[PDB]
RNA sequence: AUUGUUGAUUUUGUGGGUGGUGGUGCAU
């Protein structure tokens, strides 16, 4: 089980329980309110300001929130569930997500423990 | 439309320190993260529609 | 009757006066309340109280999030019986036949008549080619028998639904396709008559489908060509005329 | 206990809302959603006493501004109750034109509507007239395919009652691209009324609306079911088929291709 | 996208099914 594969299930479980803040504005709002448990940020964001702000908020001394890097924004959006399912079953019309923040894990899964263990 | 409007609310220094450039609404339901629109003569909340004075 | 009527008119105006007064008092209450808006909100905020879903409610929120993972089935319409389809087809045939008879007898659709026209007459990946030359460049390197394939692909790649503006692009392509049908006939083809016969009629069959939706674009190109044949005839006489014109006049009868 | 001055302030509002028909609403009223204790502020305004006109305007204001969990409370405690009482107390058992619009606006937030309006209604002795009126709102207004599919799967799982079958028939008429999971759930519902060990539903007399709903499923989702799923339904129409609808259901099922 | 700040509920292009909180009588 790779780290990337672990996040596939972890984010999906959060979606099922409405525990994800999808997008920059929701992610920034969630971080400032202290409801963020994990941050997944895209490394390939064209605007350096987006990376700088989220990293600063995630590293706030009052509320330190773990941060993860993902290569592609389009690939993150599929985890966030933005895209739709085609007849073949492949994701279609997927929408990129620069940032995704988890507010509630919903269910305790071994993959969640694996993600936490790396950060500790 | 305004593009990447959230970025304008925050300024981050070279040291990574994040400073808020806009005030938050004090309404308990709005809570933290709800930012008052800065007008010339007033501060306006887009959520609860409250109005606050600029130098209050 | 008259006294009953003045009673009814008087009764109506008397209520109409009451409603306007009642409306006026209500607006006065709202204005006074709005003036006291700041005062009331103050203490109300001061008294703002300090800081589980039903298991049925959980299931619904759970359920919606699985359904998006699932694939979606295509809905279908009720099947008409063969009798209903035949009756509908027969009904359409009757209407079209009647319209043709009406037009044959002078009914002009804008339903005027021929006599109306006689006033003042005597007294006075895949690229969609907007021009015919563009189509040839795309099909320059292909065999003759492969023209229907690209022409059909250009239609498929640019259906109206895929993007806005595709109706106009296919509208121009209908004109461009017609200039191709006549263009190929001009070109020498005795070597491969069988191959030419396979492409030329296939293109005409395609052109017929376009005309059903884009007759207006086709009509404009048709009238321009008739002007072009006339103009070339004025200077060259028969030397202007070619096999393409004979083919052209035939396609118009089809469409 | 609200501030005593506030009580007069909103009691005055309550009088205004009773007769309100047009114009601008009270400004104290338009800020109720932003209040945390709106359940207490809303009480002094006498929601049961609102004019039908205010109910529509409150639905615009409260649904759009409150959160999804809270809007469910508004739709359930206020909009649903006014919907039921209005049908019962009207001479012709119809619904007022403005209460009718409020349900449509409450459908703007499908999650709150289904859990606040629809499911409580069918689980609290909905009658045929209420199902028809609420079915019409659901038929006319656009709803997301995802929420309806969860909702459609929900009603099929409840005990059989004609009022519930009205909503089942409506949700099938909508011609949504129902996900395969929901299509299966529809198959099980119709399958469970076939006599085999089975419940009373096998022998329960079936009104016409059950057969119209089963014809609606056949007309639209015949091409969406497996061959196995096809034969069970074909068995069902053989045993529980109607005199006139049954043959039409059979014609549609045989004409479909397996997925 | 869009609501009035909000978050995919809408908007846009192309097709397209619908008379239906419709009446009025008849048959437990
Ligand atoms: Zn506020």
């Amino acid at each position: 089980v790779t780290i990337e594969d672990a996040l596939k299930v972890v984010l999906r479980t959060a979606l099922v329980h409405d525990g994800l803040a999808r997008g920059l504005r929701e992610s920034t709002k969630a971080l400032t309110r202290g409801e963020a448990l994990l941050v997944v940020l895209v490394s390939s964001v064209t605007e350096a300001n987006i990376i700088k702000l989220v990293e600063g908020l995630a590293n706030d001394p009052e509320n330190k929130v773990p941060l993860i890097k993902v290569a592609d924004a389009k690939q993150l959006g599929e985890w966030a569930g933005l895209g739709k399912i085609d007849r073949e079953g492949n994701a279609r019309k997927v929408v990129g997500a620069s940032v995704v923040v988890v507010k509630n894990w919903g269910a305790e899964t071994d993959e969640l423990s694996m993600i936490m263990e790396h950060f500790s | 439309k305004v593009k990447l409007a959230v970025l304008s609310y925050y300024k981050v220094d070279a040291e990574g320190k994040v400073t808020k450039l806009r005030r938050e609404c004090s309404n308990p339901t709005c809570g933290a993260g709800v930012f008052l629109a800065n007008h010339k003569d007033r501060l306006y909340c887009g959520k609860c529609h409250s109005v606050y004075k600029v130098n209050a | 009757k008259a006294e009953v009527m003045k009673e009814v008119i008087a009764k109506s105006k008397f209520y109409k006066q009451e409603r306007q007064k009642a409306q006026g008092i209500m607006e006065d209450q709202i204005d006074n309340l709005d003036d006291n808006f700041e005062d009331v909100m103050s203490e109300l905020m001061m008294t703002q109280p300090k800081k589980p879903k039903t298991d049925l409610d959980k299931e619904y929120d759970i359920k919606v999030k699985e359904l998006q993972l699932d694939k979606r089935a295509a809905p279908s319409d009720r099947t008409k019986t063969e009798e209903e389809k035949n009756a509908e087809a027969e009904e359409k045939k009757r209407e079209l036949e009647q319209q043709r008879l009406d037009r044959m007898n002078g009914m002009i659709e804008l339903e005027r008549g021929v006599e109306d026209l006689d006033d003042g007459f005597w007294e006075n990946s895949i690229s969609c080619p907007r021009t015919h030359d563009a189509l040839l460049d795309q099909v320059k390197k292909l065999d003759l028998d492969d023209h229907p394939k690209i022409v059909k692909n250009i239609i498929k790649a640019y259906q109206p639904k895929l993007a806005e503006g595709n109706k106009e692009k296919l509208g121009k392509f209908t004109a461009v396709l017609l200039r191709h049908i006549i263009f190929l006939s001009n070109q020498n083809y005795l070597k491969n008559v069988q191959s030419f016969k396979r492409t030329q009629n296939a293109l005409i069959s395609i052109l017929k489908s376009l005309s059903e939706k884009y007759n207006r674009e086709l009509s404009e190109e048709c009238r321009d060509y008739i002007n072009e044949m006339q103009a070339r005839y004025k200077k060259n006489h028969f030397d202007a005329l070619s096999n393409g014109d004979l083919v052209f006049f035939s396609i118009i009868g089809i469409l | 206990a609200l501030p005593e001055k506030v009580i007069k302030a909103y009691t005055t509002v309550g009088s205004i809302l009773k007769t309100w028909t047009h114009g601008k609403l009270p400004k104290l009223f338009k800020v109720i959603p932003s209040l945390r204790n709106w359940q207490d502020v809303i009480y002094v305004t006498n929601p049961e006493e609102w004019s039908p006109h205010v109910v529509y305007e409150a639905t615009k204001l409260f649904v759009s501004n409150l959160t999804a969990k809270e809007s469910q409370k508004f739709i359930n405690l206020i909009l649903l109750e006014r919907f039921r009482d209005n049908i019962e107390t009207s001479e012709d058992h119809s619904l007022n034109y403005h209460i009718y619009r409020a349900v449509k606006k409450s459908l703007y937030k499908p999650s709150a509507f289904f859990k606040g309006f629809l499911f409580p209604l069918v689980e609290t002795g909905c009658n045929v007239r209420e199902a028809t009126i609420a079915g019409s709102v659901l038929a006319k207004v656009s709803v997301p395919a995802l929420h309806s599919s969860a909702a459609l799967s929900y009603l099929l799982r409840l005990p059989f009652s004609p009022p519930t079958t009205v909503f089942i028939k409506i949700l099938l008429d909508k011609k949504y691209a129902l996900p395969y999971q929901t299509v299966d759930d529809c198959v099980y519902y119709f399958m469970r009324f076939r006599i085999l060990s089975n419940g009373e539903d096998a022998t329960r007399v079936l009104p016409v609306i059950w057969h119209k709903a089963f014809l609606t499923f056949a007309q639209r989702y015949k091409n969406d079911i497996t061959q196995d799923q096809r034969d069970f339904l074909l068995e069902t129409v053989r045993q529980r088929g109607h005199k006139d609808i049954g043959p039409e259901i059979r014609r549609e099922l045989l004409a479909g291709a397996s997925r």
